[PDB]
């Protein structure tokens, strides 16, 4: 079988301009294994990210889970990128502090 | 139940670029605690939090050995499964497992698991009197005969009613400080326009253990289940969790509005409405 | 502790 990816890009704790934190891309619900994820800052692949190990649902789908330490700012943006064998094109998720 | 340990594994087969992963974790509960990686430049099975490490040298050769054993297992299985297909040694298949125990509240074995399923369908699974198996199509039903044949639900009745409650036990005793602690959430909500005759109101939970939570929306006591959109719970990053429930609603009736949360890190239920 | 228990489809 073949299951997309459901994305949820959001930060570790509140957002507070200025203040350290963490950027998370958690990607869930997908099948197969393979998949591509990259954390973005106005456009630009970050270099230091990180990510959970291999593991799965009840329902056979897995989850990973990518991150990356970050300091919000007003005029910075920030996204999920990810690209696996059931989408067309990679998909982006821009980053919302209110979800 | 109150607790349990489950152990998760992942093989996959990569034609053209060498012998099939195999990749092990192992949780108690929401908290992952070892891993083990074929495809680690020299792979070895890691600890992945603080209450494991106490455990000596032996723990980690055994627990290596059994997972290397796996690998080699796991890939003559990926071939076997071919067969049973009648499918071509050209493409990428799967095979996950997922077995362990739960404990119920009196420290006793409650229930027993062990399931296996390729390419994201189900395959094989041990009933719960753990004796018998129910097998998902004529292929598994091979599985399941050549498993009777060589006694198979005997040795993980032995293992789930056994080993894998003395060492969930003695896991629960030595990481307690943070596998017996639930971190109640931190509760609050938002208000964002959407025009002006709606709103949204969102319910927010987070930094919570372990992730099992409920967030429901009350309009004049009456459960908004229809119209609350619900994310699915998403860890935080340090062992905690996240989720967050909404719902538009008019303006001007926000008071109307409740938000019920409950968690087993909380006295008693919670109920938040929006405070301007 | 994993299961030393290996079985083949």
């Amino acid at each position: 079988i073949q299951r997309t990816p459901k994305i949820q890009v959001y930060s570790r704790h509140p957002a507070e301009n200025g203040k350290s934190n963490f950027l998370n891309c958690y990607v869930s619900g997908f099948h197969p294994s393979d998949i591509e994820v990259d954390l973005l800052k106005n456009g630009e692949r970050i270099e230091k990210v990180e990510h959970s190990d291999l593991s799965f649902s009840k329902d056979w789908s897995f989850y990973l889970l990518y991150y990356t330490e970050f300091t919000p700012t007003e005029k910075d943006e920030y996204a999920c990128r990810v690209n696996h064998v059931t989408l067309s094109q990679p998909k982006i998720v821009k980053w919302d502090r209110d979800m | 139940g109150s607790h349990s340990m489950r152990y998760f594994y992942t093989a996959m087969s990569r034609p053209g670029r060498g012998e099939p992963r195999f990749i092990a974790v192992g949780y108690v509960d929401d908290t992952q605690f070892v891993r083990f990686d074929s495809d680690a430049a020299s792979p070895r099975t890691e600890p992945r939090p603080p209450w494991i490490e106490q455990e000596g040298p032996e723990y980690w050769d055994r627990n290596t050995q059994i997972f290397k054993t796996n690998t080699q297992t796991y890939r003559e299985n990926l071939r076997i499964a071919l067969r049973y297909y009648n499918q071509s040694e050209a493409g990428s298949h799967i095979i996950q497992r997922m077995y362990g125990c739960d404990l119920g509240p009196d420290g006793r074995l409650l229930r027993g698991h062990d399931q296996s399923a390729y390419d994201g369908k189900d395959y094989i699974a041990l009933n719960e009197d753990l004796s018998s198996w129910t097998a998902a199509d004529t292929a598994a039903q091979i599985t399941q005969r050549k498993w009777e044949a060589a006694r198979v639900a005997e040795q993980l009745r032995a293992y789930l009613e056994g080993l894998c409650v003395e060492w969930l036990r003695r896991y629960l005793e030595n990481g307690k400080e943070t596998l017996q602690r639930a971190d109640p959430p931190k509760t609050h909500v938002t208000h964002h326009p959407v025009s002006d005759h709606e709103a949204t109101l969102r319910c927010w939970a987070l930094g919570f253990y372990p992730a099992e939570i409920t967030l429901t929306w009350q309009r004049d006591g009456e459960d908004q289940t229809q119209d609350t959109e619900l994310v699915e719970t998403r860890p935080a990053g340090d062992r905690t969790f996240q989720k967050w429930a909404a719902v538009v609603v008019p303006s001007g009736e926000e008071q109307r509005y409740t938000c019920h949360v409950q968690h087993e890190g909380l006295p008693k239920p919670l109920t938040l409405r929006w405070e301007p | 502790k994993p299961i030393v228990q290996y079985d083949n489809f």
